[PDB]
């Protein structure tokens, strides 16, 4: 239990440090957010 | 929260009306 | 000049609907237009006192109509989305 314990606490303090360390860790959040606003800004570019 | 990246008011120039979502981000 | 009122500006060459507001967009002595990302309208230099104003485009949105069945009530409250409280 203790080993368990520790283990699953190092391994959380890691998936803090992997996203801290890695931005794009969050790619498949970024990605949907920069497809929004290309076209949005694509919408915008139609008026010019 | 800080990881995920005003701009999308300047495409509201012009029309384009953003809902805000119905969970707000403290609610979820 | 009047500021803070949607009106129909037509400073030079470019016209555009909008309410406008002193800003602090620091222009170069040259610049007359201002924009985005989006490339359309933000600021304008005031071609005859050299000040800067913003172009927000006057309050616009959907108007949601917020009703419980007809059967239960005819009363009805209003949403304005995307603007302030303006004219009720
Ligand atoms: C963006 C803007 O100026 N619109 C105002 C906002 O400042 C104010 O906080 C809100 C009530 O809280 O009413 C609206
Ligand atoms: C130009 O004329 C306008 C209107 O009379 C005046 O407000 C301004 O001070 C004058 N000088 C400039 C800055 O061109």
């Amino acid at each position: 239990q203790k080993l368990i314990a520790n283990q699953f606490n190092s391994a959380i303090g890691k998936i803090q440090d992997s996203l801290s360390s890695t931005p794009s860790a969050l790619g498949k959040l970024q990605d949907v957010v920069n497809q929004n606003a290309q076209a949005l800004n694509t919408l915008v570019k139609q008026l010019s | 929260f800080n990881k995920v990246t005003d701009l999308i008011c300047a495409q509201k120039f012009n029309g384009l009306t953003v809902l805000p979502p119905l969970l707000t981000d403290e609610m979820i | 000049l009047v500021k803070n009122k949607c009106v129909n500006f037509n400073f030079n060459g470019l016209t555009g609907t909008g309410v406008l507001t002193e800003s602090n967009k620091k222009f170069l002595p040259f610049q007359q237009f201002g924009r985005d990302i989006a490339d359309t309208t933000d600021a304008v230099r005031d071609p005859q006192t050299l000040e800067i104003l913003d172009i927000t485009p006057c309050s616009f949105g959907g108007v949601s109509v917020i009703t419980p069945g007809t059967n239960t009530s005819n009363q009805v409250a209003v949403l304005y989305q995307d603007v302030n409280c303006t004219e009720v």
